[PDB]
């Protein structure tokens, strides 16, 4: 009809999976399943990267007390608390890398894409020293090989240069300003995201009027 | 005056929704059409038509839908039913009947009064009455700006409050009326258009058309449509009249005059109105698609010759004797299509599920009719896994209300997939039909 | 497979009718054609007749049914008392063909 | 905002009695916990989506991680049945534990799996799976 | 004070109303729904104010 | 949901326009009817019945009006028959099955914001918020006056002058809606008081009543009328009205947006809802009339006896053999009353 839904997700170099990896959910609802430990929650983790203004990982494990990782863990891609050692062979990734996601929304005669690509340059484990970029794609020819083709032949004004000649692109070095843009685009109230993103595991209620009070109103 | 007799006569033996008033089970069609627009309604219709035998039920539902489908009552695009103009007047008049908002009011006049003067001011191309009618209306403002600054605020009455409050819902509401028959215009004109088409086939028509990207299916109720939605989209009107509409809605006299749906009704006008005038732009753009994907196939010159084909074929079947069996099986002339090969050459899932077990044991209970223990249901019914039945039919019991022993013992013997054997030290239990009949599960 | 007769040639005909109703208004997307047996029930009572009771009709349309099956041109039931035709009968009757067959049928009632 | 104190009230269909009241989820079971907070939590979502100011929802879905860890199965059933009757779509995360309802209420499955440190993923629908 | 304070309270409660209107279409346990109360209550420094 | 069901399947069995669309002769007699009310009845009834048999004709004609007014389709008071809402609601769906002016209009949304806005002002009693409007308001009409005087006299279109035109008439036809419900439900209301006083006869109620000049048979309906007519009466603003319309009748576009009767119809508004409305206060008098004087009869405790007598009679009757002759001969005790010499 006219409401969206998500279509597909996509997958590039990101925490336990390497590579090229995507996956294809139909809208009439799907089941993920795997043994324990086979990176399930690593995906819902990875979407909800893209929605929320602070991202709680991993929440259901706990049942809704505390938070466990954070971002550039998933980036560089750690399996493991490590053994310690010169080398720390507990790390999937040093130096130089990538990474790339993106969703797919689809609805009757329309199609949107969103995601982000960040990167490091040098041995280093700083938050500052992450490189970041969103984008919101419109047009069907934007893919995301077609951005690390791009990143690859120039760096960070060769990506900004798109949206000087291609069309339905707008970069955000900000994610702030990517959050009201999206908020705008889709008629939303300005707690919704976070409301669900705090829905997605918690298992208790210790008194609705803190929800109220900081969620719904 | 025959002349009216004469039309009366045509539309009572045409239009499908007078038909559908003289049909005798007119009360439950329309309580089911009016609830669904709020494959499976014929699920619907079945079920509803079940506990109302008094005066098939699948066959005759079936025969109904496809008749006032022939009919045109509704229409099926590809999986789906879909309503027209007629549905909504039938069901305006049928629910009419019970309360309607009386029109002739002051209030009414007052409006009506001011739209004419309204008319007949915007109809003068006269530079020079249009300015003394304006000098007039700003003097007229000016005395009462004047009588209002000497201390005379006027506040209407009760009953003359709630009256207004009404008129103007019944003015607001009534909006809403036209959409379905823009629709049913669109594809009666795309019909028309298709056969055309059809009966011209000529391709340089075709040609031109698909070259053409002007606007096909053109209506002047498509022009009128476009020209509401195309001021309605100026919202910042809209947003007066949605804080003037939520303002007047918090005064004493509201639950007076308006029960609670006309109060939903009336505070989401604007977004609802949008929305609406939003579904027909794509429905119309659909036609449009399909109108040229049907175009681009040529294929209509083929369809007429072979229904002319058809028709002579079918002119010819009238000719034969078929009252005859030897006739009937004499072979004809059809070369084989799509013919096959000559068959040869010549040369941890699954675990339990409970509804099935469920739906035996009380077939069984209500076949055997007769107190039966644990021992002999077990024997009549052997079971797959021992554990997992045997806590079923217990809990069974126990919210049942049956009474359960447990001074007493009864030893039953079973044999898994392995050989082996397992002995069960079970209580005494006592299950009927008659008691466990009535409780879901 | 076996040669056909001139009921079942009605028959085809009539769901070759049934197709290119289907055909016409139709557009974009995947579709199928669909035809009830109580809606073929009168069409060919008006040919062959009409028997005592509707069991021995609705034996007969089976029959017949099941017959078009083994060509290929249709397919089993559903639970809605349904049959699909399949696009095949288009290349059954081609315009040639019907042309074909008609001859032969003027043929055969001409003397 | 502050001014104000929220409780929330069970009332039988029926008639309109008080049957209930509640300031939050103490003292319950574990079933009843898990249900009570989903049942809140999906009600708000819904209405914090679009139809806050009406109209109908232009982004419905939602996730749930480790569903129906400690509830039975009439409980999974009774969220089923009130997550479809709100008119949402809802994608769902469990171990092996429950596939049967799964089956009976959903079209298509992801599979993922691992082997030393690397990743795979499988999407099928359930009749290709039948048959192996 | 007065008018900032009570205009949001009352919108408060007509945005209250509209919530707890759509929640009985959903089914609690058979024969049962949920509703949603506020009360008003006026306490602290305001009084000293 | 199911009370819906409910709701029609009685509608189906109660309303008596129902009942006449159900009917198998529904058009002839609707068309008659809408002839009539524009013994002489029943025989133009038979009249056009007559050439119409395809598919004793006095016998059936006779049947069906007589039906027809047990069913109260039609009220007869004396030897006159007279139209009710429900004839009048199924002539109007009736004929509005072939054309309806279309209501999804700009102009129609223009009226209702700008009524909206009226309205809101006119329920504000706040003088602050009067002033402000007051004072924009001509502020607006200030500069809209500068603009038309630099030139910028601006004149509807063509589709959009018939579109104004076709709404006008819209609104304005609908003020003879409900002018037979308010007698309808005087009537409604004297046969309730004649059944409680019958109910009742204690003689006290009637003394008092009859002695009280308040006049009774009030309904809302009756008070909304009243108020409407009361601000009918003001000519000044009916004449200039009159005069408008009069001025709007002339123009190039009046063809091409109505028919002859439309025209008919808008040209006599005023002289015949004068003519209608006054109709209505005769018609009350009447029936006022005729209330006072049925109470200054006097014979309702007669009456009530007389009926509990017959209810008695009649209960007692059905004990008796009717299939026997001698029994049905057998001579009763009835004092003879008027003998003739
Ligand atoms: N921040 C981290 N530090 C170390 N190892 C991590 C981190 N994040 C993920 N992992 C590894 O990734 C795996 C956990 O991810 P998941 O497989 O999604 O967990 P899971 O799917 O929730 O397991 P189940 O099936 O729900 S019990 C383990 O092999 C962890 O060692
Ligand atoms: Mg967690």
């Amino acid at each position: 009809s006219e409401t969206f839904i998500l279509t597909s997700i996509e997958l590039y170099n990101w925490g336990g999976f390497q590579g090229y990896h995507r996956a294809e959910i139909d809208p009439s609802g799907t089941a993920v399943i795997g043994p324990t430990g086979s990176g399930k929650t690593t995906l819902v983790d990875a979407l909800m990267t893209l929605l929320c203004a602070n991202p709680r990982y991993n929440l259901a494990s706990t049942g809704g007390h505390e938070s466990d990782r954070d971002l550039v863990s998933y980036v560089r891609g750690v399996t493991g608390p490590g053994d310690g050692g010169v080398e720390q062979s507990h790390i999937a990734r040093q130096g130089k890398t990538v990474t790339a996601i993106a969703a797919t929304l689809e609805r009757d005669g329309a199609q949107v894409r969103l995601g982000a690509v960040l990167w490091f340059e040098g041995t280093s484990s700083s938050a500052s020293d992450l490189k970041k970029l969103w984008l919101l794609s419109e047009s069907p020819e934007q893919t995301l090989e077609h951005w690390l083709s791009q990143h690859h032949a120039g760096g960070m004004r060769a990506l900004r240069q798109m949206e000087k000649d291609g069309m339905g692109i707008w970069p955000y070095p900000s994610k702030k300003a990517f959050l009201a843009r999206l908020r705008d685009y889709f008629e939303v109230g300005e707690n919704a995201f976070t409301l669900l993103n705090r829905a997605a595991g918690l298992k208790q209620l210790n008194s609705i009027d803190e929800i109220f009070r900081e969620l719904v109103l | 005056a025959q002349q009216r007799s004469e039309r009366y006569v045509s539309a009572r033996s045409q239009h499908p929704a007078w038909l559908l008033l003289a049909s005798r089970r007119a009360p439950l069609v329309l309580g089911c059409l009016r609830t669904l627009f709020e494959e499976d309604a014929l699920q619907a219709l079945s079920e509803m038509l079940a506990a109302y035998a008094s005066q098939a039920t699948h066959l005759q539902a079936g025969r109904e839908l496809r008749e006032w489908i022939k009919r045109r009552l509704v229409v099926e695009r590809e999986g789906r039913i879909y309503a027209t103009d007629a549905l909504e007047s039938a069901i305006q008049f049928v629910d009419s009947l019970d309360s309607r908002i009386m029109t002739s009011t002051a209030s009414r006049l007052s409006v009506v009064q001011r739209e004419i003067e309204n008319l007949e001011t915007g109809l003068n191309p006269s530079p020079t009455g249009r300015i003394a009618s304006l000098r007039r209306r700003i003097q007229d403002l000016e005395h009462e700006l004047a009588r209002v600054e000497a201390g005379h605020v006027d506040v209407l009455d009760e009953a003359q409050a709630i009256e207004g409050m009404r008129e103007v819902y019944n003015l607001a509401t009534s909006l809403r009326a036209d959409f379905r028959r823009v629709e049913d215009s669109w594809r009666e004109a795309d019909r028309a258009l298709r056969h055309s088409i059809i009966s011209e086939h000529r391709g340089e028509i075709v040609d031109r058309l698909l070259d053409g990207q002007d606007a096909l299916l053109n209506t002047p109720e498509g022009r009128v449509f476009e020209s509401f939605q195309q001021q309605l989209r100026q919202s910042a009107e809209l947003e007066v009249m949605r804080e003037r509409l939520r303002t007047i809605l918090r005064h004493p006299a509201v639950p007076k005059a308006l029960n609670r749906p006309q109060q939903r009704e009336l505070r989401w006008l604007a977004l609802r109105l949008v929305r609406e005038s939003q579904a027909v732009l794509q429905a119309r753009a659909r036609s449009e698609r399909d109108v040229r994907g049907f175009m681009k196939t040529g294929l209509a010159a083929e369809h007429h010759r072979v229904g002319q084909l058809l028709n002579d074929f079918f002119n010819l079947a009238l000719s034969v004797d078929w009252q005859r069996q030897s006739e009937r099986r004499k072979p004809a002339c059809l070369p084989p299509v799509g013919v096959a090969i000559t068959g040869v050459p010549a040369i941890a899932f699954d675990g339990l599920d409970r509804e099935a077990l469920i739906h035996d044991t009380l077939a069984v209970l209500v076949e055997q009719g007769r107190p039966v223990s644990l021992g002999e249901l077990a024997s009549l019914l052997p079971p797959a896994h021992d554990l997992e039945t045997f806590a079923l039919w217990l809990a069974m019991a126990r919210e049942a209300g049956i009474e359960v022993l447990t001074e007493e013992r009864q030893f039953v013997e079973l044999v898994d997939e392995d050989e082996q054997r397992w002995g069960f030290n079970l209580p005494y239990v006592g299950l009927d039909h008659e008691a466990l009949k009535d409780i879901d599960w | 497979r076996q040669r056909l007769n001139l009921e079942q040639s009605l028959l085809i005909a009539i769901l070759r009718q049934h197709f290119i109703a289907y055909e016409q208004e139709s557009g974009t997307g995947a579709s199928q054609a669909l035809v009830a047996v109580d809606e073929l029930i009168p069409q060919l009572q008006v040919y062959l007749g009409e028997l005592g009771s509707e069991a021995k009709e609705r034996n007969r349309i089976i029959t017949l049914l099941d017959q078009l099956k083994g060509h290929g041109l249709v397919s089993a039931l559903d639970a809605h008392d349904r049959v699909i035709i399949r696009p095949i009968i288009t290349h059954l009757a081609n315009p040639e063909n019907l042309q074909a067959l008609v001859v032969w049928l003027r043929e055969q009632v001409e003397g | 905002r502050f001014r104000l104190e929220f409780a929330v009230s069970v009332i039988d269909r029926e008639g309109n009695n008080l049957i209930e009241t509640r300031t939050g989820s103490q003292g319950g079971s574990g079933g009843e916990k898990e249900i009570i907070a989903s049942y809140v939590l999906t009600a708000s979502l819904s209405y914090a989506l679009c139809p806050d100011g009406s109209s109908r929802p232009l982004f419905g879905t939602i996730v749930l991680d480790q569903a129906f860890s400690r509830s039975s199965h009439a409980v999974a059933g009774r969220i089923i049945a009130a997550l479809r009757e709100f008119g949402l779509h809802a994608v769902f995360i469990t171990p092996n534990k429950e596939m049967r309802l799964l089956r009976h209420h959903t079209r298509s499955a992801v599979v993922v799996h691992r082997r030393g440190v690397e990743s795979s993923l499988v999407s099928l629908s359930w009749e290709a799976l039948d048959e192996h | 004070l007065l008018s900032y304070i009570d205009h949001e309270v009352s919108m408060i409660e007509e945005r209250l109303d509209d919530l707890n209107s759509t929640m009985q279409r959903v089914d609690f346990q058979p024969g049962r729904y949920l509703r949603l109360v506020a009360k008003k209550v006026i306490h602290e420094s305001l009084r000293t104010l």
